[PDB]
């Protein structure tokens, strides 16, 4: 359920 | 390019901000220079019904990191590693080797400092012109 929004560090 | 065939397993990289230093897992979907990939670990939706697909640069792709003398080898202060984090592999440098056999890893890009278990780390490899290293 990882998304780009909750994976990005910035 | 042999590994870029539709169905092939690849690690994906980004030039995008916030994804500095990461290899995420995935597979090729179409090749035309840019091509289309489907992430293994990232989704459009928080509910995981739709695997994230993106159009990236071949420059941005690479084969699955090469695979028991390799994994039993000890990790040292100063070794370059990828840590499995946010469901992908992020490169940092080993700053501390800890008493319980855990490691503290510095991430130069995000100024983060995070501890990991050995099972959460793989040795960092580089993919240059068809060869590893
Ligand atoms: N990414």
């Amino acid at each position: 359920a990882r998304t780009k929004q909750t994976a990005r560090k910035s | 390019p042999s590994y870029l065939k539709p169905g092939s397993a690849v690690e994906i990289s980004s030039d995008e901000i916030g994804f500095r230093g990461s290899w995420y897992m995935g597979k090729v979907i179409t090749i035309p220079v840019k091509c289309q990939v489907e992430y293994t670990t990232l989704f459009f939706d928080k509910e995981g019904t739709k695997p994230l697909k993106e159009v990236v640069d071949m420059s941005q792709l690479r084969p699955p990191a090469p695979p028991e003398i390799e994994k039993k080898k000890k990790i040292v202060v100063g070794e370059e590693v990828d840590a499995f984090y946010n469901d992908g592999w992020w490169e940092g440098d080993v700053t501390e080797v800890l008493d319980d056999g855990k490691f503290s890893v510095f991430f130069r890009s995000s100024k983060e400092q995070i501890r990991f278990r050995k099972d959460e780390l793989r040795f960092h490899r580089e993919w240059v012109d068809g060869a590893w290293k």
